[PDB]
RNA sequence: GCGAGAAGGGAAGUGUGUUUCAAAG
RNA sequence: UUUUAUGAUCCCAGGCUGGUUUAAUAAGUCAAAGUUUAGCCAGAGUCG
RNA sequence: UUUUUUUUUUUUUU
RNA sequence: AGAUCAUCGAAUAUAACGG
């Protein structure tokens, strides 16, 4: 059964309607364009269900309660969860997307798509964002954080390093690229 | 402004072709949230807000239209007004070069991009010959 | 003369045809 | 020149006083007994504008056909109620408008409503 | 027979024709030319974009009563659709639909 | 031909068909295939149509 | 309905172009001229029938628009029609009057 | 890979690539010229193959020998009237971008008038010169 | 001289495409060459009538019947075509 | 008070003959004290689809009603062709009429101020405003809603074929921060459409937005000629080389661009143009740009792209214009899918 | 981001349909 | 003032069309008042 | 006017 | 946008507007 609608953080409490969609008794086929994403092998809307309503028994209340956001998985941590805790927000830092432990690419319905090379039979070139100016509205899991966005080159080390690049000056200081997941850099 | 909004003259020439929406298509704007609303989009508001807008000015009577008989008019021939000025003999030339086997080598002596796969660089360069014929066709049609 | 192109020889066929009905 | 303000607290009385909905018949009779309009003019002189602003299918004047006959209706006089569009308080500010200006460019050297002309 | 519950024929969107005028500059045929937009209009997108939209209430027909008979243990009938801006109302929702 | 192994110009003609060996027409009709779809328009230009072709257009001279 | 063979016999062609006129036309006789400007012109028309092969004759009365009322009681005249509605009965214009009757 | 692609197959030789242009070169280009339409289609899509060149080059060599010499010698007046039209819109594409236009200069187009803008004595009273740039001669 | 194909394009259905039809018996189907707009049916209303193809003949070799003097007349006008 | 007509949708046959157009006039009226008229004339030496009569001394025609005013129309109307537009000009709309020949004349003149670099994003237009429009008239806009003293001699005009004032007007600003302002206020805006009888007219509702810009300089007319679907790009970073540092990064973006090429003219901001094959690549680029905007906070009215086109341009000795072509079959290269 | 009633007989009689013409958002 | 046997007021039911060959000095040049099987047009709205 | 903002802008007086 | 027979159920007819 799919998991009961639940609101936000930082939102009021809401009206709960009686059915999904108007072609609720008439129609079966039909889907909504704002349907939960919930079934494994998907990712959240960010900002509609990603951080629903936490509640706990008077026992379990604790101020290890209010960390889970610092402490979530590499695979969930987001920018704005991994900045709050670096020294200076993170700020004078670099951060690049590392797009190889994706949930769809690892299990989901659609795990097994054709591309178009077919399957993978076997130093890049990755992005770096540096984070300027910081503005915080609901921590620790939203900000309004402008930096330099440029290309860079990674090393030969086993980890993922960047040596001396970044070298090009691609756009001024504009908005985050994503905010699904990011690495640590050298600062 | 009640029965059509403020609605720019550049946006409505060019949505001609443009196939209206379905049934299940028009319940998703519908639907809350909407999202999908623009500036000056509400259907709500813009039915009434535009008039409000010109009551404190004057009104434009409507213009006296007085009832006049159309007088008959017979069916006249008339050439065609868009008939290319090319030469026959230029157009049999070119037949030959698109048809002939010099097409077939041409795809393949094309610079590579980045990015793209051996088939694409050959249909984009057979697409860009495709377009040729069809202007010599049109061209032929008209003059006979 | 020596028509080598298909779309030629076809239309070679429509004209002798046509020739044959007029009277 | 100089044309005079029509206040809208003067077009209640007349409005209220020929008496939500009112025919037409007694406004037309009503308009002339207050002088707003100042020749003297006729009634008739009323009735042709009437028609020729093309003021009933604009309203939705014919719309009332339908509720007593219905699908005979539909269908035109040869292939009926003929009563008069019963004007509200919003519509007939705009035809007292209308009609204000329409007497008023009959004699002026600049016409407003319509100054072209085809050959 | 005097204030009978008639009925009407039912009648969906009309598509506009490919071929179709803005304004017909002194028209020299005996009718009307169609339109391209017909009953559809063009708004301004979330997104800075022009696409279409369901207009308002399209001439919603309550002369017909519903066909489904369980339509009221899903949704409310008899609803309205009001007009609203500041301290501002207009009366349109009577929608009539007059002869050709 | 043999060698090349190309077509040859002349060669043998149609095989136009008749029913019943009659092939004369004394009173032919106005037939409207002269213009596949297309029409003139009131400003005499000529205009295409959109309507659906008839199986028996040419069974019924 | 007419079926396709139909549409080619003489009977129905000669029946068609007598309905037809320039301006999809019309001619018709006065038969109320009491409201103002306003005159009810009676057309009369024809149809063929494939059973019997026999014409018949219907009236058809239409209402029509005057500008100058030039036209009277049963004088002939000339509609022609037009792709509005004005008025609640007035669907026609007025051209020309070919006859007019003394007074 | 990508960059496999790129490497493996892809080698076209051309002939006359990378070649300056000869006596013999010029007058071939202005034969070809009357053979194909210029103003006609694309013009330099069979030249380039008997040239066995670029497409580009090619246009380059024609626009410096005919284009410019004629175009110096011509009055060119700059008007908006064809040019401003929208893009038909698509599935992927519904909405309505900016444009740019290209409005020749004198250095390649000798835009001058035939005739000095004249005024008759009764019209010129209703002129503002406040309003104006270009003072009014005569 | 684009306001010669106006009436061809469709708001509703789409621009005109060229296609094939499936039709006859069962077992002995055949290809029906023909012009119609995009989201027409596959069997359904078409504008004309090009020809036909017969991949399966008694003689072993795929006959082609075609229309030389309609094809490029509806090219010209901007009518697309499958691979 | 009345002071003269105005017609338009002329033949060209009547226009190029003084004779034939003064014997008009003289049997309908006054002959050509007697009444004069002006002729509107191009740059390159050719005549209008209009024209304009002026009467004599107010002093012989201050008395003049509706009712002699009607049987002169009417009178004045018959002699002209057929097709032809005979409307009366009062006095406040007699005096806008002479600026109108006068900027379709000055039309190439005017459109060389700002046009290069030097004014890039300044430039704005709003196609609101119908043919009566003037200098004058127009510069009390944006000055009582928006606080915005503009240049008076820098306001530009369209026309269309007919000569006619094009309801596309494009304005200028001195600076470039009140550039925004301007096109954040002016939405749905009705300040009066026309002043006669000492009242308003209709309303009209206004709408600013910035979708077009200007550009001359010597290395755009050639190298814009040779692709047939060619963009521009502009509001980059610091100073950067095409091959090797503009094709580098492109990677990382989805451009999806052919060739490039650059834009000198030693400013702090670059521009680098783009080359497709389709139609639908391109269309396709447009939307993923637009897309990208957004996300990156950067502005809706800001200008960040655009599509590259040519002017449509006049040149002598031709019978007849390329604009005015109707044998052209330049419309096939935008395939239609649905 | 795009497509989706592709499983609809509930309404209507002078209507639904057919025919003749027209349509440069 | 308006319709009205050329059917005005008025009660129940039925949605319109195409489909190639088709014998006989009814030898149909379109199957001759009305007979169908892939098909065209067309078929309201609602989360308060 | 009150919560929500990955659709904006404005703030001076010799 | 114009024109475009009605039929069955046996049948039963003059109705609506203003003084």
């Amino acid at each position: 059964v799919p998991p009961p609608l639940k609101s936000g953080i930082g939102e009021p409490k809401k009206t709960g309607y009686k059915f999904p969609h108007v072609f609720f008794p008439y129609k079966s086929r039909y889907r909504s364009p704002h349907r939960q994403r919930w079934w494994p092998g998907s990712a959240p809307r960010f900002l509609l269900h990603s951080h629903p309503k936490r509640w706990a028994p008077r026992r379990d209340l604790s101020f290890a309660f209010f960390a889970f956001h610092g402490l979530k998985p590499f695979a969930e941590k987001n920018l704005y969860e991994l900045m709050h805790s670096l020294p200076l927000r993170g700020a004078s830092s670099y951060f690049w997307r590392e797009a190889d432990s994706d949930p769809w690419k690892h299990l989901g319905r659609k795990a097994n798509r054709l591309q178009a090379r077919g399957v993978r039979t076997q130093g890049r070139k990755q992005l770096v964002f540096s984070p300027r100016e910081i503005y915080y509205k609901r921590r620790p899991f939203h900000a309004l954080v402008f930096g330099r966005l440029s290309v860079g080159q990674l090393g030969a080390s086993p980890p993922e390093a960047v040596p001396p690049e970044p070298e090009r000056a691609e756009k001024p200081p504009d908005c985050e690229s994503k905010e699904q997941r990011k690495c640590a850099g050298v600062s | 402004a009640l029965p059509n909004p403020s609605v720019p003259r550049a946006a409505l020439v060019a949505a001609r072709f443009l196939r209206p929406p379905g049934r299940f298509k028009r319940a998703e704007l519908r639907e809350h949230p909407r999202s999908k609303t623009g500036a000056f989009a509400n259907l709500v508001k813009t039915a009434v807000r535009l008039r409000e807008k010109a009551r404190a000015f004057s009104l434009v009577p409507p213009p006296r239209l007085i009832p006049i008989p159309l007088p008959a008019r017979k069916k006249h021939l008339e050439s065609v007004r868009g008939v290319p000025t090319v030469s026959s003999d230029v157009l049999a030339r070119r037949l030959h070069f698109l048809l002939g086997p010099a097409a077939i080598e041409q795809q393949k002596a094309a610079k590579m991009q980045r990015g793209l796969t051996p088939y694409q660089t050959e249909l984009f360069m057979w697409e860009r010959q495709m377009r040729e014929i069809r202007k010599i066709y049109r061209a032929q049609y008209l003059q006979r | 003369r020596k028509l080598r192109l298909h779309q030629e020889r076809a239309s070679r066929g429509h004209i002798e045809y046509l020739r044959q009905l007029e009277r | 020149s100089s044309l005079p303000r029509l206040l809208d607290s003067e077009l209640t009385a007349i409005f209220q006083g020929a008496a939500i909905t009112v025919s037409s018949n007694r406004l037309f009779k009503a308009l002339l007994q207050s002088g707003i309009l100042d020749p003297v003019v006729e009634f008739q002189k009323l009735c042709d504008l009437y028609e020729e602003g093309r003021f009933y299918r604009t309203w939705a004047g014919g719309a009332h056909i339908l509720k007593i006959s219905g699908v005979k209706g539909l269908a035109p006089p040869g292939g009926i109620d003929g009563t008069p569009k019963h004007m509200s308080y919003e519509e007939f500010r705009t035809f007292v408008h209308a009609v204000r200006v329409w007497l008023r460019d009959e004699r002026s050297p600049v016409p407003l409503c319509d100054a072209t002309v085809r050959a | 027979a005097f204030d009978r519950l008639r009925r009407l024929p039912n009648k969906a969107l009309r598509p506009g024709k490919c071929a179709g005028s803005l304004f017909p500059s002194l028209p020299a045929s005996v009718g009307d030319a169609p339109s391209v937009h017909g009953d559809f209009c063009v708004v301004r997108r979330a997104d800075g974009g022009f696409h279409l939209v369901p207009p308002y209430p399209p001439r919603i027909n309550r002369t017909v009563e519903p066909y489904p008979p369980s339509a009221g243990n899903f949704y409310e009938l008899n609803r309205q659709f009001k007009l609203q801006w500041k301290n501002v109302e207009y009366q349109f929702v009577p929608k009539l639909l007059p002869r050709p | 031909y043999r060698h090349s192994g190309k077509p040859a110009d002349w060669q043998l003609p149609a095989r136009p068909f008749y029913r019943q060996g009659v092939s004369g027409l004394l009173f032919p009709p106005r037939l409207r295939r002269g213009f596949p779809s297309m029409r003139v328009n009131s400003k005499g230009q000529f205009v295409g149509v959109n309507k659906m072709p008839y199986i028996a257009e040419k069974a019924q001279p | 309905h007419y079926k396709t063979w139909q549409r080619n016999t003489a009977g129905y062609l000669r029946t068609f172009m007598r309905n037809k006129l320039p301006n999809n036309e019309m001619i018709g006789y006065v038969i109320n001229d009491k409201h103002p400007k306003s005159i009810r012109v009676a057309c009369d028309r024809f149809m063929y029938v494939m059973r019997y092969k026999k014409t018949f004759r219907y009236t058809k009365k239409v209402w029509a628009h005057d500008e100058e009322s030039e036209a009277r009681l049963g004088d002939v005249v000339r509609i022609q029609p037009l792709g509005y509605r004005i008025g609640p009965w007035k669907n026609y214009v007025l051209v020309r009057v070919l006859h007019k009757e003394p007074r | 890979s990508y960059e496999d692609y790129i490497d493996k197959f892809q080698a076209p030789p051309l002939e006359n690539e990378n070649k300056e242009w000869t006596e013999a070169d010029d007058a071939r280009l202005l034969e070809l010229a009357a053979q194909y339409d210029v103003s006609f289609g694309d013009p330099w899509l069979y030249i380039s193959w008997e040239m066995q060149r670029d497409f580009v080059d090619v246009q380059t060599r024609y626009e410096q020998l005919v284009t410019i010499p004629k175009n110096k010698e011509r009055h060119c007046e700059a008007v908006l009237t064809k040019c401003t039209k929208p893009l038909f819109f698509s599935r992927y594409f519904k909405l309505l971008p900016s444009m740019l236009y290209v409005i020749p200069s004198k250095a390649h187009f000798n835009t001058a008038p035939v005739q000095p803008f004249y005024l008759p004595t009764p019209f010129a009273a209703y002129r503002r010169n406040d309003c104006f740039r270009q003072l009014h001669s005569s | 001289v684009r306001h010669m194909f106006l009436p061809f394009y469709s708001k509703e259905r789409g621009p005109p495409r060229i296609r094939m039809q499936v039709a006859g018996v069962k077992g002995k189907r055949f290809y029906k060459i023909v012009a119609a707009n995009q989201r027409d049916p596959r069997d359904g209303k078409h504008m004309e009538v090009l020809g036909s193809y017969a991949p399966c003949t008694p003689s072993g070799v795929e006959e082609l019947r075609l229309r030389f003097s309609r094809i490029k007349f509806w090219l010209a006008a901007g009518a697309a075509f499958n691979s | 008070r009345l002071e003269g007509f105005l017609l338009s949708n002329l033949p060209p046959e009547v226009t190029n003959n003084q004779q034939l157009l003064s014997s008009l006039l003289g049997r309908s009226g006054l002959p050509v004290n007697s009444a004069s008229i002006l002729l509107q004339r191009s740059r390159l030496g050719r005549t209008a689809g209009r024209c304009l009569v002026l009467l004599p001394f107010p002093s012989s025609a201050f008395l003049t009603g509706e009712d002699r005013k009607a049987l002169q129309t009417r009178l004045a109307a018959v002699l002209p062709a057929g097709s032809t537009v005979t409307a009366c000009d009062r006095n406040d709309v007699e005096n806008c009429i002479e600026e109108f020949e006068r900027y379709f004349f000055l039309t190439e003149d005017l459109q060389r101020l700002g046009v290069p670099s030097n004014l890039r994003k300044v430039v704005t237009l709003s196609p609101v405003p119908p043919t009566y429009g003037r200098r004058e008239v127009r510069d009390l806009l944006r000055e009582h809603a928006n606080v915005d003293v503009d240049p008076r001699d820098i306001v530009f005009r369209f026309r269309k074929d007919g000569v006619q004032g094009d309801t596309c007007y494009v304005l200028c600003r001195s600076e470039r921060d009140a550039g925004v302002v301007l096109a954040r206020i002016q939405e749905t805006a009705v300040p009066n459409r026309v002043h006669y009888g000492q009242l308003f007219g209709c309303s009209f509702l206004w709408a600013s937005r910035s979708a077009l810009f200007l550009c001359d300089s010597q290395l755009d007319y050639l190298p814009a000629r040779s692709p047939f679907q060619v963009f521009t790009t502009g509001w980059e970073g610091d100073v950067s080389e095409e091959e090797f540092k503009n094709l580098a990064y492109q990677l990382r973006l989805f451009p999806k661009a052919v060739r490039k090429f650059s834009h000198p003219g030693g400013e702090d901001v670059s521009s680098f143009f783009l080359e497709f094959h389709r139609m639908r690549d391109a269309k396709l680029t447009m939307s993923r740009l637009q897309l990208l905007r957004r996300r990156w906070r950067i502005g809706a009215n800001t200008p960040f792209f655009g599509f590259l086109r040519m002017a449509d341009l006049r040149f002598e000795d031709d019978v007849k214009f390329a604009d005015e072509d109707s044998a052209a079959d330049s419309d096939l290269d935008e395939p239609i899918d649905y």
